[PDB]
């Protein structure tokens, strides 16, 4: 499964993994924004959205 | 802006803070003080202390500072920090630590015709005798004295504030209602102002903020009042159980154990001052005796009841007393009886009478109205 | 006119106090300190922290502060503030807090010949770990350990001072104006510097001057308070084996009530021991010890009652009379033992136990 | 020296210690920084706190700073103040109480070549995150968080100097253990600003707590008091001691709840192994209390059916007493 | 380095003067914006009602004498100067039980060419916030951060909130900003609300330092756990063994000894509790109310089977008689007593738990302050 | 004033404050140092410190310091900052934890002539001399030694201002009080150092404790303690409640103990009285015990026989089954000398000091 | 009788009193040695040196 490991609004970059899904994790500091993505979905703290997919390549 | 930076530097070209102000050799320098009290933040009687966080108003006119608003685009006051300005010593001298100064500088304010106000924060931890006979019931007089430490009435002549409309003076802690929290243990009945000289020092004089508070006791009237009353209602009660029971010395120093416990309780909150003895610590140790004095007149019931012919033989006037008040064993437990029913009665009186005469004493403590200040 | 002030104007002109006193490279500026303790304040074992008033006095040499007495009226020590002076920042290392620094900055007294003798008092929450295995009948061995902060040993030889041509390999005690802590005494007291041999001659961590401290707590409050108490109190169990076993022979709450009693005393002891983990303290072995013996003073008591009140009483009293001298030998012996080797615990004659030396002047 | 008074004279004639240390201020200053522990001063459960006594390492180059030793009597390395050259104000990212930057000035070295070794000491007083869920037997692992707090990844760069903090000077804490520690440097970007890293070194210590105060002080006499309560149930219910035993035993363990609570950390985060146990002690009184009443009003209501009660009774106390204290 | 010649330009050429605020004439205000980043919540200790809480302060004012073009020297878009040669606006938390007003570390600010000036400074503040014990432990404590400038009057300076951009429009920060990957929970205190408001008081005059407020407000509410679990749990049972001690034979002369002696251990429970409290006495703790509630009753309890034993005990100078008397009143006494105390325990014990915050700072505003549904 | 504002700027303009103002370098400061106790803020035991608020005062003559009041206008006083003129370093010898020198500047007064009157106030955590012998009806006698640091005798010289302390503004403590305070000055030579002297002032408050607090919530429940202890052996062993009344007494007395250590200083240089009649009570208590355990183990004896013991227990009833009648006789003989004992033992322990 | 009550290194000076007794103590401080001389001799802290004479002249 091939999705996107980048971070915040950099280059586009993936990588190989053998979970069935791939996350995309927002969440906001005291200076700005931050984007997290990778593979599977773990849980989170309180106020962190995140984005479950299954499909290849569905966090940008 | 350039005119505002212009006027700092015509101000300040031969301007020391070090110099007192004076036109003529000689001169006085008429500081006001004032102070609000943002909130009384805890008067611990442990250490004999009373920590608040005030604002400490004053208002002297410096001379040097004055300019002509017309020439300088049309500008009347400045915010000059306060190491750049010549400040009284205006510091709290019964402060029971070693901070004197104010803890925060804020900026001085100065008008175009010379008068200088400053309005800086401090957190003060002044000490105050604290009358503990009435404690907790009492109300605490926990004076707060300021004067110049450096000036003396020969350089300095300290006067009261003046309020926000100024044409007559404050003579009290005026209290900003927008940014004050009351204590929850303590209410500020009076709060005057006043200056003191001193006959013996003719050079001496300072303006004294006072704070005539009286607690609000429902925590201790509760935790303590409250468990001490059960106590005595068990010692009351332990004369009414049957001596056949012989249960009567487990109900009387279990309640004398728990009375120990609450002496554990309140020796944390009891100030250590040897001047007198508070109302709370007489009324437990009265309950205390009082319960030794059950102890003992349970045992001399007993004594009493367990008494047999065989080892004791009754003498003619217990006879003749105890079987009087009611208007062979038998008639030890009869006597038994009748002495155990005398001493509830004489309990119950003694009860009674120490308690409502202990909290009619502790309830006659007002503070009065004039604070004599 | 005073002439300190033309001697302060002419060597503290082009003087800098950032600058290493030596005269060339290869020179070591040679510190030579003595410490001098005025008052043990201290020592909490909550915090394993050491408090104390210490008057620590460093001696070096200044070829930048030299001049001619001859010149200058014939005066020859003169009195500059230590702000003003290069300082070697020797602090005290091993510190709870981070007071590493002296609490008073004193005047140092400058020479003809450029000689420092420099007098800051100071007071250090030094650190040192507490032996809880005897306590209260323990001896602690707490050090204080002085290196310089900044300068490494190729710029600074620290040494102890050498007074009528012998080092002062000990800390000094001013015999007649010196009181003890009350709660502690002071045994041993050596000197020695000592090298980190772990680490090169670089660093700022390889030489160092340590001054020990051996000192045995006096356990007086203790005993009266804490040890003689609960050895009084809970010697009781052994008297339930007089009282009949029967309804109103009443032993289970003699036994129950030494127990909690028992417990009422580990409440207090609890405030006391530190929180070390490493040993169990000998007081807190005793109570563990003597709450098992009044474990086994209950759990004989029920048998006592179950078989008094079942079998016959004759035999309930055999075995009560059997198994009372056994409880009594070993609380006795327990007690004993316990007590015994809390007080043979003496500070070893020695303050290095390899060193045949004293260490005392 | 009159030499080293002359590098310290024309050093710091045109140096300004507000502007960092670089080329070009395109260019960045990299700074190799490193820890060094020495102490655990305490741990802190119910605030959440660990104090610790370290001297934080940090190496980099200035470019204003280089001389040649031979033009100056062969000299190559100096001590000049904090205060007089330029600092990276590293700060703890997740500071309790304690202070963020370093108060301690600590004269630095400084190389011929422009690199400049300073290591100052601090008292962290780092935020950790307390797990009471296997308290005493527990495990800690929390960090410390380092970074420049007002310069950026493209302009301060800071790299640890080794992949694990230095402990060559450790001091043992004495109810603390160091089963690991390592330091990891991370890259955060963000939506802003696609190529303005940020980076921050965390410093993770793995703490056991040695598990012997608590044992011998809180968990010895919660087994203590629960083989008592089991046995109660052996004395003839002739004796007029049943109550006063049962009851007895449950004053000393309400004495032992408040030295407990005293005594063990008041966090509420979760309930650890001592509430457990605590509960499962205070819950076998309660019951032995309710059924040996019950077992008094059989007797008085018999003797037989009452003695096999407390036999069955006491058989199965003393088996959960035994399986409660295994498995807790 | 163009950064020495910036800075020089800046300070130094230009007379730069750091104790004149930054206005063009005498007469303008200087927009001087606010926020707060909570670190952590260290602690809200009850007995000196001091919330120690690590900040951010993040500040945001525009100086015109702090600008620059760019393109004249390098192009140096960020720049970074030391407090104490720039010009800062002091703001100090009022309300605080220590001396500490200002930021603990006094860090570097960040100046752009147009003059735009960012200031995060963090700092350690205890505040003074009274507390309110009347559903303790279950209770939620409404205590804040109040911010003021005392150094200029509302007539030169205001104190305003930081506006950010989501899709082109400006919203003001109306909470305060919680990192929720940094944020560690408190271990005793659960942070439900945390609005952000600007106080202006009509009572007082613009010409004044106490006209304008910022106040950050931190409604919070306790974890109930140690509490039921080391406090109410073991009262409870105990008070359940002094109900059913009714249901002990008077025979065996012991009851009294398992009265007195739960009355005993309820005075050590109160001894326990009367160091976890203030000593406030605006209400009653909810722990306090049950504990004399339950103490009273117990003592009911003592008195009353003290009244059985001695009914027990009568003799005609028939036994039996006595002896069914004494345990019909018994019986009764414990009908009569043990639902009251079951019934009063749970009622209390709900009406406690049932202390949920009303989910709604400013009961008289709408807007629940959220950061998921800003304003504007 | 635009005169003192000229008169500061020529004072302050050549003048150096690292230089003692002699005239010559062989001439002493002339320093006349005096102190004004304001308050006792706290005397702890445990840790043998005495701290109070007081105020140093000390005046001196700085000759470079003079003008010419006529010149200037007419000042004859001025009010120069203490950092910027050079000051005595007076240092508590004694301090324990507190600060050696002072810390507060608090501006001196100077005169025309070169006199100073510098008054700064400081918190003096001086180290102090406890004996805990007599607690709480102890008096204390530690003292406050001032010397200058750096400089001796032959350099600087300090004279104490007064020969007692001032007084005058002391307010009441409300838990100590003063008998007599007094100031004494110290010549020192030293083996050295034949005409090197030096000086210090040391002044030594002599404190007595009010023993109020101590006495109504530390010695009347023992005095009730002991009382009760002693009064099981008039309850008859017929009931099986002597034992609860003596260990539940016994347990409360404990509970006491509790309370008492958390109260009384741990301090452990001596036992004081509190803790020799706290141990006097433990034992009376425990012997009790004993004794009541031995008079129930005879009372419920039976036939073994009654031996000597009736030829005196059935003479002593004369001079006022069976094991039950000598059990009484017993305990009424242990409850009268038991109450002698007791009352006996409490006039003791506090007899002297009282006295 | 006499003795000397000089102290230290002193110019020599003499007493006299009712007892028939001198001393000479001797200890060490931070800042040099002290000698402290009078008649009799009374009891001394630990580390401290007495020279208890009985004769005419000999605490010297
Ligand atoms: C209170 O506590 C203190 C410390 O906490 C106790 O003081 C300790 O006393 C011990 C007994 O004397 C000391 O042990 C002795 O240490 C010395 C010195 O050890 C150092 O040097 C060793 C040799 O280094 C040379 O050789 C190496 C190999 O060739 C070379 O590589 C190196 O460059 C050197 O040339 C080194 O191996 C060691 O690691 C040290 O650095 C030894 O010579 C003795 O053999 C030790 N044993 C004896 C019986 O003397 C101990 O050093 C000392 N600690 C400290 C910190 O000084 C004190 O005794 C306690 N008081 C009590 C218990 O009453
Ligand atoms: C609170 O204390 C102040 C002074 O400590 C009291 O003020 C004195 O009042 C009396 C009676 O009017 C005057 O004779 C004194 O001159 C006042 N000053 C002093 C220094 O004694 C004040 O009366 C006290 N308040 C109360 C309510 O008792
Ligand atoms: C939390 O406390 C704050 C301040 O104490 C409350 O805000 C004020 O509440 C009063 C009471 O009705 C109103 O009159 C004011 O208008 C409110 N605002 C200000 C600025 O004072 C707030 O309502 C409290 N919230 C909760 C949930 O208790
Ligand atoms: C502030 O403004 C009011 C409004 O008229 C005025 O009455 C008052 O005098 C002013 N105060 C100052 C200090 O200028």
């Amino acid at each position: 499964m091939i999705c996107y490991n980048q971070q915040s609004s950099q280059p586009p970059t993936t990588k190989t993994c053998s979970e069935t899904s791939c996350y995309k994790k927002t969440w906001r500091d005291h200076r700005g924004t931050i984007i997290e993505r990778g593979c599977g979905c773990p849980k989170v703290k309180p106020g962190i959205k995140l984005h479950c997919c299954r499909t290849d390549k569905c966090n940008n | 802006s350039v005119m505002e930076d212009t006027l700092l530097s015509v101000l300040f070209e031969t301007y020391n803070p070090k110099v007192r102000p004076a036109q003529t050799v000689g001169d006085k320098v008429t500081v006001r003080v004032g102070l609000t009290l943002t909130n009384l933040l805890i008067l611990n009687e442990k250490i004999e202390e009373m920590t608040t966080n005030v604002f400490l108003n004053l208002a002297w006119t410096d001379y040097r500072l004055q300019w002509d608003p017309a020439a300088y685009e049309g500008i009347k006051d400045l915010r000059i920090p306060s190491s750049d300005v010549w400040q009284p010593d205006i510091v709290l001298m019964n402060n029971n630590d070693g901070s004197f100064e104010i803890t925060l500088h804020v900026n001085v304010l100065v008008q175009h015709t010379g008068a200088v106000s400053w309005q800086p924060s401090a957190i003060y931890r002044s000490s105050c005798t604290i009358k503990v006979m009435y404690f907790p019931f009492d109300w605490q007089n926990c004076t707060m004295v300021f004067k110049s430490y450096t000036y003396d009435t020969s350089e300095v002549t300290l006067q009261h504030a003046l309020d926000a409309k100024g044409e007559r003076e404050v003579k009290e802690i005026v209290i900003n209602k927008d940014a004050f929290t009351e204590n929850g243990q303590w209410s500020i009945e009076h709060k005057p102002s006043r200056k003191n000289w001193r006959s013996d020092d003719p050079s001496y004089e300072d303006v004294t903020f006072y704070l005539i508070i009286q607690r609000k006791p429902l925590f201790y009237i509760v935790y303590t009042i409250i468990p001490c009353i059960l106590i005595s209602i068990l010692a009351i009660l332990v004369f009414y159980l049957p001596p056949d029971a012989g249960e009567k010395m487990s109900l009387s120093i279990s309640a004398l154990l728990a009375v120990t416990v609450f002496l554990l309780l309140l020796a944390d909150k009891v100030p250590e001052t040897s001047l007198s003895v508070p109302i709370i610590i007489r009324y437990l140790m009265f309950i205390m005796i009082l319960v030794a004095f059950s102890v003992i007149l349970s045992v001399v019931v007993l004594n009493l009841h367990h008494r047999s012919p065989n080892t004791h033989t009754m003498p003619n006037w217990i006879r003749q007393i105890f079987i009087t008040l009611p208007p062979l064993k038998k008639d030890w437990q009869y006597v038994a009886m009748v002495a155990d029913r005398l001493f509830l009665y004489v309990f119950f009186v003694i009860c009674s009478i120490g308690t409502f005469s202990i909290f009619l004493d502790a309830s006659h403590n007002v503070p009065p109205d004039n604070p004599f200040a | 006119e005073n002439e300190e002030g033309r001697l302060i104007e002419k060597l503290l002109g082009d003087y800098d106090k950032r600058i290493i006193p030596a005269k060339t490279l290869d020179h070591i500026i040679d510190v030579t300190l003595k410490l001098t303790l005025t008052n043990l304040i201290s020592l909490n074992e909550k915090e394993e922290a050491l408090t104390t008033n210490v008057w620590i006095e460093i001696q070096w040499n200044d070829y930048r502060l030299s001049w001619n007495t001859s010149e200058y009226e014939g005066i020859d020590l003169v009195r500059i503030p230590s702000e003003l002076l290069w300082l070697p920042d020797v602090v005290l290392e091993n510190n709870v807090d981070g007071q590493f620094e002296v609490a008073y900055y004193a005047n140092v007294l400058v020479y003809n010949d450029g000689s420092m003798y420099w007098l800051p008092p100071a007071i250090y929450r030094s650190t040192c770990p507490i032996a809880v295995t005897y306590f209260p009948f323990d001896w602690q061995n707490c050090s204080l350990v002085f290196r310089s902060q900044t300068y490494n040993a190729h710029e600074v030889n620290l040494q102890l001072s050498a007074e009528e041509g012998e080092a002062v390999e000990w800390i000094h005690i001013d015999p007649e104006d010196f009181t003890e802590n009350g709660e502690w005494t002071i045994r041993h007291r050596p000197a020695k510097k000592n090298y980190n041999w772990q680490l090169t001659k670089d660093d700022t961590d390889f030489q160092e001057i340590i001054f020990f401290l051996i000192i045995q707590r006096k356990p007086l409050f203790y005993i009266i308070n804490i040890i003689a108490p609960c050895v009084l109190i809970s010697s009781l169990v052994v008297l339930v084996y007089f009282l009949p076993a029967q309804a109103g022979g009443q032993k289970c709450t003699l036994s129950i009530s030494v127990l909690l009693a028992q417990t009422i005393f580990l409440f207090l002891i609890a405030q006391k021991v530190p929180e070390t983990s490493l040993n169990v303290p000998l007081i807190g072995k005793y109570l563990i010890f003597v709450m098992f013996v009044s474990m086994l003073i209950v759990m004989n008591c029920v048998i006592v009652l179950n078989v008094s009140l079942r079998n016959w009483v004759l035999i309930g009293k055999v075995i009560d009379k059997a198994c009372f001298w056994i409880a009594l030998l070993l609380f006795s012996i327990g007690t004993l033992a316990i007590f015994l080797t809390g007080h043979f615990n003496q500070v070893p004659e020695f303050p290095f136990p390899g060193d045949p030396r004293k260490y005392v002047p | 020296s009159e030499h080293e008074t002359r590098l310290v004279a024309n050093l710091l004639e045109n140096y300004n210690k507000v502007i960092r240390p670089v080329e070009h201020h395109t260019h960045f200053v990299d700074i190799t920084v490193g820890l060094q522990l020495i102490q655990l001063i305490s741990v802190d459960e119910v605030n959440q706190i660990v104090e610790t006594n370290v001297r934080l390492r940090q190496q980099w180059i200035d470019v204003r700073l280089r001389w040649n030793p031979a033009d100056y009597g062969g000299i190559k390395k100096i001590r000049l103040p904090s205060d007089d050259v330029w600092l990276p104000d590293l700060v703890l990212y997740n500071n309790a109480d304690g202070d963020f930057a370093i108060v301690h000035m600590t004269k630095l070295l400084l190389d011929y070549t422009g690199k400049i070794m300073w290591t100052p000491p601090a008292i962290f007083k780092s935020y950790c995150e307390i797990i009471v869920t296997h308290f005493p037997f527990d495990q800690q692992n929390c960090t410390m968080k380092l970074g420049i707090w007002t310069y950026d990844g493209t302009k301060v760069s800071i790299s640890p100097e080794s992949d694990r903090p230095d402990l060559s000077t450790f001091m043992e804490s004495g109810e603390w253990v160091m089963k690991d520690y390592r330091g990891w440097k991370h890259w955060v970007y963000y939506t802003c600003c696609p190529d303005t890293p940020y980076l921050d070194i965390t410093y993770h210590f793995i703490m056991q707590r040695i598990p012997l105060y608590f044992v011998v002080n809180v968990i010895i006499p919660c087994l203590l008091f629960s083989f008592l309560t089991g046995l109660v149930f052996y004395l003839p219910t002739d004796s007029g001691e049943k109550m006063t035993l049962s009851i007895s035993v449950l004053l000393s363990l309400t004495v032992f709840l408040l030295v407990i609570v005293e005594l063990i950390p008041s966090t509420s985060s979760a309930v650890p192994l001592i509430g457990k146990y605590m509960l499962f002690t205070m819950i076998f009184v309660i019951s032995s209390i309710i059924i040996t009443v019950v077992v008094i009003n059989t007797h008085h209501r018999w003797k037989y059916v009452a003695m096999v009660i407390d036999h069955i009774l006491l058989c199965v106390f003393m088996l959960i007493c035994i399986i409660g204290t295994v498995s807790v | 380095n163009e950064e020495e010649r910036l800075i020089n330009d800046l300070l130094i050429v230009n007379k730069y003067n750091k104790h004149v605020r930054p206005v063009k004439h005498n007469n303008e205000v200087v927009n001087i914006a606010l926020s707060l980043t909570l670190s952590n919540l260290i602690s809200l200790k009850e007995t000196d009602e001091t919330l120690t809480s690590n900040v951010w302060m993040d500040h945001a004012w525009y100086d015109h004498r702090l600008t620059w073009n760019a393109s004249e020297y390098s192009d140096i878009s960020i720049l970074r100067l030391p407090p104490e040669l720039v010009w800062i606006p002091d703001i100090v938390l009022q309300n605080n039980n220590d001396g500490q007003y200002h930021v603990a570390y006094f860090c570097n600010v960040l100046v752009r060419p147009n003059g735009y000036v960012t200031w995060l400074p963090p700092a350690i503040f205890r505040s003074s916030c009274p507390i309110n014990v009347l559903y303790f432990p279950f209770d939620w404590q409404n205590c804040s951060l109040k911010f003021t400038a005392l150094n200029y009057d509302a007539n030169e300076i205001t104190m305003d909130l930081m506006t950010d951009t989501i899709d082109g429009k400006d919203y003001p920060i109306e909470w305060i900003i919680i990192d929720p990957e940094a944020f560690t929970e408190n271990g005793e205190w659960e942070i439900i609300h945390k609005p952000a408001k600007k106080n202006i008081y009509p009572d007082k005059f613009p010409n004044g330092t106490n006209y304008q407020d910022v106040t950050f407000y931190l409604i919070i509410r306790r974890k109930p756990l140690f509490y039921v679990i080391n406090f109410i749990t073991p009262c409870v049972l105990i008070s359940f063994l002094a109900s059913l001690a009714f249901y002990l034979p008077a025979e065996s002369g012991e009851k009294m000894s398992t009265a007195i002696s739960v009355l005993l251990a309820q005075a050590v429970f109160l001894l326990l509790t009367s160091q976890r409290l203030p000593e406030t006495a605006l209400a009653v703790p909810l722990i306090g109310k049950y504990l004399m509630f339950i103490m009273s009753l117990v003592t009911g309890v003592i008195v009353n089977c003290g009244i059985v034993l001695n009914f027990h005990f009568r003799t005609p100078s028939e036994v039996g008689n006595w002896n069914l008397v004494g345990q019909t009143i018994d019986r009764l006494s414990m009908f009569i007593i043990t639902p009251v105390m079951v019934l009063g325990t749970i009622f209390i014990f709900v009406m406690g738990n049932f202390n949920h915050p009303p989910a709604k700072p400013f009961e008289g505003d709408p807007f629940d302050y959220s950061s998921d549904h800003p304003r504007c």
